[PDB]
């Protein structure tokens, strides 16, 4: 991710110009077949646009600073050099399809507009967001 | 340097995994739901998509079939106006997001040469969560009054509380906001193992340019759904409780149609990039020479990122309230990168060795279709010729030149490269030009004199017309072709129903014979987590090299145009 | 589970390059991993490492 | 090749029966049944043409 | 106070883990990353359940 | 300035002729842009065809060959030559864009007539609200706003009850819209006419009672949406032309989704002789109860409308494809 | 060595988080126009005298101590010390609780003298915006509480210090976003 963390700046500064272009050129320009006088969408969607990118940028360019020369940044690097542990992968869990059930009932309680529905459907979300994390959490069975 | 490894007596071979043929009662019921290898999801979250794709073009047909001549014959303006609301939002958002992410999900952490996705349950959600909404939004139909009625953009204020009552149009918000929360999900961890999870000496530069194309989707994909989510609760605040965010008296109109085509015209870029990627994958293989301008298309591909940001009013020219010069010229530029890596396709076929695989055929097919629509493109640009084209018929001919032209052509092009890689089987090659032939000139057929129509005066979302204005013998062929153009899915069907069972079986990591990406560098299916073994990635060409070392020295000395004078250079420390 | 053992969530990398996920045998093992079968029981298999209190 | 010019010479002629068909049928329901004749010819003749087409340069062989 | 499940690290040109960098390339094992995998099946405490039906 | 005939035929791709001088330069522009577009799209054919033709398998097989001929992947010199010619042919037509863009956008034209258009769902709503002294009934300038009549809308901005919600005004303040004496209203079985002089600058005003429509005219080559208070949206509510130069009727529809009948509200244009004109007005101003048909028959012209017909309004219907009146 | 590189999990968050700022920008831009539009006829001035400005000042140093405790519980968490990131969390949670039930207070303190959803464009301007956050803090605090209830059970290594670094990043953007939010709305007018 060293070459990541810079190619953001391409983007950032580009629609850093733009925003400032376009909020001086959209209020002090009398076309004839618009009004003249400032938007307020496609200037706060905009600076706030290159907000995005400046912040992972931004976070991705500290980050790099402090990791070494990692095997897959290497150019010549031999395979056998990552050779070790990938960290932890979740091989399996049912709990994905529970909570976008949850999301898709609180969707319909939205659609209806039930309160109980809702209130349910968020109690039902909330419930399934918390076994998904404390899934390889949960405590060897104690009699 | 090299370091060989002294020859081990005794190592035969991998298990070489068996094909999809031969499943087993309940070996797949179970597993699919609680699945969360990137393999399987990627299989359902495609043949998910091509479902949609049937249910949401099954609504074009009765469409077109209203059209074939004046009057209302089977459908009222009702049903006529709710069926292109649901057709073009089935699929630009169930089949066509999706599809993106399947060929994503599949063969991203098989190209970086990752084990698994980084949020592997993440991803998972981001499966069931798209479906949820596209079972939610085709649930309007199942009332009394139907579905949403007023297209797939939901302007203002006839999407109101008091225009468009009706429980269809709540469905349509919540159900394209919980399909663009799967899109952020996968966004988000197709961008963390581009970063974290690569194989040893797979640099950034190394990497192809389908994950390249993926990386620029990723992020583009994270500042324009959330936003669409913002302006859909806005608008959903509006209608359930009694907001007045929306009225025409405080912008209303305009705010919403800014902050839609903010997003409107990023999700495009999100249909095009990815199948541009997959179209720089098959061009290289099968023409026996590098992609050319590697770098180069990266640059383009960078560059589509940010200047699709800055042009999202070229969509409301005749609003008269958006700064014409601005957009006109922005737009002008979003041509120059496409026409960059469109050179590059033909700098790679040239003076290449073809051979006419289904694939090639399919990407081929696809260059002459998107380079019309491209060209429409640049006309609709211009305020002075998008002033009669704006919200019109030759509109709708336009982007079919190029939807239909990129998440059809090029997704078809895909299914065909990557279906020995995905099941360990190959598809009928005589079944699969049938489809090609049928799906090109049914479509050509019916959305060619589309443009003509459309100058002469006909406007897009019209139910009827009168005989006394000339579009009946137009909308007469459109019809005919149109049909032609449903049949063509009858040959895809078969192929991929029988060939995933009886499709000759691959004996061979590379089927295709000349494949250069590291997934032409393991077993067809691969083994559950990707790799049996990994080569040495040394460009980024690795499964090249390792199949014909003996051009190694051949690809790097002709490789650049002249004065590669390095061959003679003394060695370093 | 019986079969090949619980599986645990350490994608290791083997010198080769090969992704070889870590697998918790139940029962004993013949030469090289591989654990022998157990046969059906009747009752609950583990699935998850915390199930064994990990 | 003979696969091909069966298939052609069928899908002509339900297309110049489907043709024929529109004339009589004005602007009724049935335009919309003589448009599904035509473009099931139509379908038959592209299905005729990609086979001959195929034929000619073929890309996968009889084992 | 540290721990006892905390790996045992030098506290000296050496951090398991801080807001932004870590040891692996993906999520740290729930079970310990210096946990040694797989063990002897007498230490998962699994009773293989001998059942006879009729 | 068209390239030829037929040819010129050709390349409009079924545009209208144009009855307007800013037509005329949209459809010349339009000409010249496909002739460029068309030997572009030749070129990339062209290649895409060469692809097929000359560069195959065991074409190259007859000359012993073999595979990976020719292995090159960067020809820089013919890579910023190839970047640069895209940029060059977009600027030189931006250029030819706002130079054009500029005739059609420009509000100073000095018109000699101004209508009033209001969409609704789903019809239209003409009113003559200045007329210049030169064609006016008596010689003073014609000014056609209703005394009382838009007063009453004026009166609309403030609810008596409490309720000022839209920064401190009526929800339904229904006052940008313009009330007329000669108004030109037209039902679900009359399409309204608007009937224009010949050869004089006509000013568009447009507003929707409710929802966004499009006033479109494809004779004109141009359209316009038409939005409820056009002033909060910031969105120019007029258009001006210079002239028409064409004499008779001429269609126009709305192009903007408007909910259910959005395909069943056309309008025409009748334009007629300036003296013709004239004396319409004239019959209209001093006969307030008359109706539009018997003005139109005033001056020998049809009284309904030629180039459109109103649609047969019931709905199982038109089966048999008779969906007019 | 180890080798070290970047925090998969926290890279991950952070491209979350991104994406989150921009909902926001949906918010302030439904804002900023019906502002704009507002001061065209005099009627925002109006409307903005409704505003408890030194109350919404109280809930802001609030919610920046909650922060600011929260990092501390963060800083406990690199060590492995169990007890001072329970601790903090707990602080934090309670600090973040009377802020929603703040918030909430102003809410019905708010619709008793005039200013509603259905009032006023000013109204539905405020309620959207102030609304979302106040769902995100609550989000953020059931965060906590799930952390503090996955340490309760697991053995606290490493992983477990993870997800509190993560959460504590969410919590940071929720405040910042209501920082600058607050000055939008109670200081610019
Ligand atoms: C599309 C939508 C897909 C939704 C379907 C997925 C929901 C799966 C339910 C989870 C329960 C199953 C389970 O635990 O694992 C399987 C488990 C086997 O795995 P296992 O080895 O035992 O390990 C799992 C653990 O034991 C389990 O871990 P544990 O021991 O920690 O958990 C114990 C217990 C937790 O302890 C409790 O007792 C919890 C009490 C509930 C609290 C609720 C809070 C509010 O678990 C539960 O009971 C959780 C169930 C909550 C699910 C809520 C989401 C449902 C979606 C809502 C949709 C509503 C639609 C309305 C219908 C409309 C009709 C018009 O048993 C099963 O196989 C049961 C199968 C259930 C059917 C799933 C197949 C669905 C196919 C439907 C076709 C569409
Ligand atoms: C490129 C493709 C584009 C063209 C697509 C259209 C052509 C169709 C060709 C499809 C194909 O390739 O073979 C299908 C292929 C058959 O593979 P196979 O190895 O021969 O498995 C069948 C064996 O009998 C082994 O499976 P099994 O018989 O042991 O398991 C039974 C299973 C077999 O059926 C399935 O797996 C598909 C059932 C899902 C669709 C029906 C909705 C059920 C709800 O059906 C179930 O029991 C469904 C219950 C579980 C899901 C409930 C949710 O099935 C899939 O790959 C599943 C993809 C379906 C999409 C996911 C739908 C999610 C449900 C949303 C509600
Ligand atoms: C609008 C909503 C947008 C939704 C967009 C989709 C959500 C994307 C989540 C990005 C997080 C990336 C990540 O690391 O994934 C971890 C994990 C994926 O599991 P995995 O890939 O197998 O394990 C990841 C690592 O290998 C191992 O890592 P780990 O297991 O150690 O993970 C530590 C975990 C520990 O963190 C927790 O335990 C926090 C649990 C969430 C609190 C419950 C919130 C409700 O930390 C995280 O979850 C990552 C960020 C922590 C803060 C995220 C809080 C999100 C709050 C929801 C957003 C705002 C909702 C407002 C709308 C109100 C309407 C409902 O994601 C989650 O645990 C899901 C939590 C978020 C679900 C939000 C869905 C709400 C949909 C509402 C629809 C209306
Ligand atoms: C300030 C306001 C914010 C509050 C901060 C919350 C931070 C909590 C962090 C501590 C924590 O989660 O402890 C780990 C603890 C782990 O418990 P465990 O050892 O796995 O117990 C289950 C074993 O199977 C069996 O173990 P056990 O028999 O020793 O279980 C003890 C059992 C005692 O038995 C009961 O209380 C069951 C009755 C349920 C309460 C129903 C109330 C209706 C009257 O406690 C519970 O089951 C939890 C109910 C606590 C009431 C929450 C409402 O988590 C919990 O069980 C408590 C869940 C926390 C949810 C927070 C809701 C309250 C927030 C707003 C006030
Ligand atoms: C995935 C499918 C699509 C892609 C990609 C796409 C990108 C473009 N689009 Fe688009 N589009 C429009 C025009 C363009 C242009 C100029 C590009 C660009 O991406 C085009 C890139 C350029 C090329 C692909 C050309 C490459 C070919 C060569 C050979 C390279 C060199 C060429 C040069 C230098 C040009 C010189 C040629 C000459 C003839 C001088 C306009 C109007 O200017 C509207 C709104 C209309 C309105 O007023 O409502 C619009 C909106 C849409 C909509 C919805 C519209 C709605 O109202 O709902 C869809 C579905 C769609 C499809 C797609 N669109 N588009
Ligand atoms: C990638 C995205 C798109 C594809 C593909 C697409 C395909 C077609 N379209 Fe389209 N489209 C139109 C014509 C066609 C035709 C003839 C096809 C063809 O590709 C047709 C494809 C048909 C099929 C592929 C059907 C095969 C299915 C068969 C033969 C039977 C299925 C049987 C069963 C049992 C179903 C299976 C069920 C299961 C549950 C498994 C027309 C005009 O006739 C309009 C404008 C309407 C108006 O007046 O404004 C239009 C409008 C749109 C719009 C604008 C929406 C709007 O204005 O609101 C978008 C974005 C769009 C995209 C796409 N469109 N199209
Ligand atoms: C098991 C089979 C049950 C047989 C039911 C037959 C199916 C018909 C169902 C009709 C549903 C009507 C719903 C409806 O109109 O909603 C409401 C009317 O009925 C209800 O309130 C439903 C109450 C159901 C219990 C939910 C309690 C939530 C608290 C959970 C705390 C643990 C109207 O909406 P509202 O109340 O205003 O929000
Ligand atoms: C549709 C999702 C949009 C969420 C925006 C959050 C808005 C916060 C409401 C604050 C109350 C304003 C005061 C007020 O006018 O109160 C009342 C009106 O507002 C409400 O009833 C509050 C609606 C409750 C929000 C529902 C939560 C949605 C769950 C999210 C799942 C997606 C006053 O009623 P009254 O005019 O006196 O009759
Ligand atoms: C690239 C085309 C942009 C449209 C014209 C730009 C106008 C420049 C604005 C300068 C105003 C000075 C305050
Ligand atoms: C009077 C002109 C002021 C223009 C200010 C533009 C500001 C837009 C960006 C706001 C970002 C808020 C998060
Ligand atoms: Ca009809
Ligand atoms: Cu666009
Ligand atoms: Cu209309
Ligand atoms: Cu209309
Ligand atoms: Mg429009």
């Amino acid at each position: 991710m060293k070459s990541s963390a810079k190619l953001m700046y391409g983007p950032t500064v580009f629609m850093a110009a733009m925003a400032v272009i376009y909020i001086f050129a959209t209020m002090h320009v009398s076309d004839g077949g618009s009004v003249k006088g400032v938007e307020w969408v496609g200037s706060v969607a905009l600076v706030l646009s290159a907000g995005l990118t400046l912040m992972l940028g931004v976070y991705l360019h500290f980050t790099e600073v402090r990791v070494d020369v990692l095997p897959e940044d290497w150019e010549e690097a031999e395979v056998a050099d990552k050779a070790g542990t990938l960290g932890f992968f979740s091989p399996s869990s049912i709990w994905p399809a529970a909570m976008s059930g949850a999301v898709g009932f609180l969707a319909f309680g939205v659609v209806y507009f039930h309160y109980w529905m809702i209130a349910v459907g968020l109690m039902l979300l909330i419930f399934t967001i918390t076994k998904l994390n404390l899934q390889y959490g949960v405590p060897k069975e104690k009699h | 340097m090299t370091a060989v490894a002294p020859r081990v007596d005794g190592h035969v071979a991998p298990q070489r995994p068996e094909p999809t043929g031969h499943a087993r009662k309940g070996s797949k019921a179970w597993l699919m739901m609680t699945t969360t290898d990137h393999k399987q999801l990627g299989i359902m979250y495609i043949i998910m998509s091509f479902s949609f794709f049937f249910l949401g073009g099954l609504m074009a047909l009765l469409i077109r079939a209203e059209l074939f001549t004046p009057g209302l014959q089977f459908l009222s303006n009702e049903q006529f106006n709710q069926l292109f609301t649901m057709h073009g939002t089935v699929m630009l958002l169930l089949y066509g997001t999706p599809i993106v992410w399947g060929f994503a999900n599949y063969v991203l952490p098989l190209q970086i040469g990752a084990p698994d996705v980084a949020f592997p349950r993440l991803n998972a959600f981001g499966f069931w969560i798209t479906t949820v909404g596209g079972v939610a939004m085709l649930t309007g139909f199942l009332t009394p009054g139907g579905a949403a009625d007023f297209g797939w953009t939901m302007y203002s204020p006839l999407s109101d509380a008091i225009h468009s009552p009706g429980l269809g149009s709540d469905m349509w918000i919540v159900g394209v906001g919980a399909t663009g929360i799967g899109s952020v999900a996968s966004a988000i961890n197709m961008l963390t193992t581009i970063l974290c999870l690569r194989a040893p000496g797979m640099t950034m530069f190394r990497m192809p340019i389908f994950t390249w194309n993926i990386f620029v989707v990723s992020v583009l994909a994270l500042l324009i759904f959330p936003l669409l989510l913002a302006a859909a609760l806005g608008v959903l605040y509006d209608r359930k409780l009694g907001g007045h965010l929306y009225d025409p008296a405080n912008g209303g109109s305009l705010l919403w149609q800014h902050l839609f085509w903010f997003f409107g015209h990023p999700e495009v870029y999100v249909l095009a990039l990815p199948f541009f990627g997959i179209v720089s994958e098959i061009i290289p293989v099968f023409s026996r020479k590098p992609m050319f301008g590697y770098v180069g298309l990266i640059f383009a591909t960078l560059s589509i990122g940010a200047l699709s940001m800055a042009v999202w009013a070229h969509h409301m020219f005749v609003t008269g309230a958006v700064l014409l010069p601005f957009f006109s010229f922005m737009t002008f530029l979003i041509s120059v990168p496409t026409g960059v890596k469109f050179f590059n396709w033909v700098g790679t076929m040239w003076k290449g060795h073809i051979t006419w695989e289904t694939p090639m055929i399919w990407s081929v097919g696809f260059m002459a279709t998107f380079l019309f629509g491209g060209l429409t493109g640049i006309m609709l640009a211009s305020p002075p010729l998008d002033f009669h084209l704006a919200d019109s018929y030759f509109l709708i001919a336009h982007f079919h030149y190029t939807l239909f032209g990129t998440v059809v052509f090029a997704s078809c092009a895909g299914v065909y490269f990557w279906f020995p890689k995905m099941t360990g089987r190959m598809m009928d090659e005589r079944l699969g030009k049938i489809h090609f032939w049928l799906t090109f000139v049914g479509f050509h057929g019916t959305f060619l004199i589309q443009h003509w129509v459309g100058n002469m005066g006909m406007p897009r979302r019209y139910a009827d017309y009168l005989d006394s204005d000339g579009f009946t013998i137009y909308n007469q062929i459109s019809t005919v072709f149109s049909f032609l153009l449903g049949l063509s899915v009858i040959p895809f069907i078969w192929n991929v129903f029988k060939s995933w069972r009886y499709g000759e079986l691959v004996t061979v990591d590379d089927p295709w014979g000349y494949g250069n990406s590291l997934e032409w560098a393991t077993s067809c299916p691969p083994p559950r987590h990707n790799f049996a073994s990994l080569p040495r990635i040394r460009s980024e060409r690795p499964a090249f090299e390792l199949h014909y070392p003996h051009m190694i020295e051949r690809m790097r000395a002709e490789a650049h145009t002249g004065h590669h004078d390095d061959i003679n250079a003394p060695e370093l420390g | 589970v019986l079969e090949h053992g619980i599986e645990t969530g350490i994608i290791k990398q083997m010198p080769n390059g090969a992704f070889i996920e870590v697998h918790q045998p139940l029962g004993p093992v013949d030469d090289h991993g591989h654990p022998i079968p157990l046969p059906y029981a009747g009752a609950a298999v583990p699935k998850q490492m915390n199930q064994l209190g990990y | 090749m003979g696969k091909s010019f069966a298939l052609l010479v069928l899908g002509a002629i339900i297309l110049a029966g489907g043709v024929w068909y529109t004339i009589e049928v004005g602007y009724s329901v049935m335009a919309i049944v003589a448009a599904l004749i035509m473009a099931a010819g139509g379908g038959i003749i592209t299905w005729g043409l990609a086979v001959a087409a195929d034929v000619n340069s073929p890309t996968s062989h009889k084992i | 106070f540290v721990d006892p499940a905390w790996p045992e690290h030098n506290p000296a040109d050496g951090h398991v883990v801080t807001e932004l960098i870590s040891k692996v390339a993906g999520a740290s094992s729930p079970w310990g990353d210096d946990k040694e995998f797989p063990v002897s099946a007498e230490e998962t405490g699994y009773v293989h359940p001998y059942t006879r039906i009729n | 300035a068209p390239p030829g005939g037929v040819l010129g035929d050709f390349l409009r791709m079924g545009w209208p002729d144009g009855i307007t001088p800013e037509a005329v330069a949209m459809g010349n522009f339009w000409s010249w842009v496909w002739v460029a577009a068309w030997i572009i799209g030749i070129i990339m054919w062209g290649l895409f065809l060469t692809a097929i033709f000359a560069w195959g398998a065991k074409r190259a097989e007859k000359r012993g060959e073999g595979e990976f001929p020719k292995q090159l992947q960067y020809n820089v010199p013919l890579e910023l030559v190839l970047t640069i010619v895209p940029i060059i042919i977009v600027m030189v037509l931006f250029f030819f864009t706002v130079q054009t863009q500029d005739k059609v956008t420009a509000l100073d034209k000095n018109p000699e007539v101004t209508v009033d258009v209001t969409a609704y769902q789903w019809n239209w709503k003409f009113g003559y609200s200045e007329i210049d002294g030169s064609l006016a009934p008596g010689g003073q300038d014609y000014q056609g706003s209703d005394p009382e009549r838009q007063a009453a809308a004026e009166a609309s901005k403030k609810d008596p009850s409490g309720d000022n919600p839209i920064h401190g005004n009526s929800k339904s303040d229904v006052s940008y819209l313009e009330f007329n004496r000669i108004e030109t209203l037209g039902t679900t079985d009359e399409i309204p006419v608007m009937v224009l002089p010949v050869n004089t600058p006509i000013e568009f005003n447009l507003a929707s009672a409710d929802v966004a429509h499009s006033f479109w005219v494809p004779e004109f080559l141009f359209k316009r949406d038409a939005y409820a208070h056009p002033e909060a949206n910031k969105s120019q509510r007029v258009f001006q032309i210079e002239e028409i130069t064409e004499e008779g009727a001429f269609v126009g529809r709305c192009a903007e989704m408007c909910g259910t009948y959005h395909a069943m509200m056309n309008f025409e244009l009748r334009v007629v002789d300036r003296d013709s004109f004239a004396e319409y007005i004239s019959f209209r101003d001093s006969n307030p109860d008359a109706t539009n048909a018997q003005a139109l028959e005033h001056i020998g012209q049809a009284p309904y409308a030629t180039s459109t017909s109103p649609f047969v309004s019931d709905r199982t219907a038109t089966r048999d494809g008779e969906n007019t009146q | 060595a180890a080798l070290n590189r970047p925090n998969m999990v926290s890279v991950g968050t952070i491209v979350f988080l991104s994406q989150e700022l921009m909902f926001f920008a949906g918010l302030f831009a439904m804002y900023f126009v019906s502002r704009a539009n507002g001061l065209a006829n005099g009627s925002w001035g109006e409307q903005t005298d409704h505003l408890n400005v030194p109350y919404a000042l109280l809930i802001t140093v609030i919610l920046v101590s909650s922060s600011v405790t929260c990092q501390f519980g963060v800083f406990a968490a690199e060590r492995g010390d169990v007890y001072g990131l329970r601790k903090w969390f707990l602080v934090t949670i309670i600090l973040g609780s009377i802020f929603v039930i703040g918030q909430g207070y102003e809410y019905i303190t708010l619709v008793g003298h005039g200013l509603t959803i259905q009032s006023s464009v000013y109204g539905s301007a405020f309620f959207i915006t102030t609304g979302f956050h106040a769902l995100h803090v609550i989000a953020g605090v059931m965060a906590f509480v799930v952390v503090l209830m996955r340490i309760h059970k697991s053995k606290f290594t490493p992983a477990q210090a993870t997800a509190a670094m993560v959460v504590s990043y969410y919590w940071h953007f929720v405040d910042v976003v209501w920082i600058g939010l607050f000055i939008t709305i109670y200081f610019i007018q």
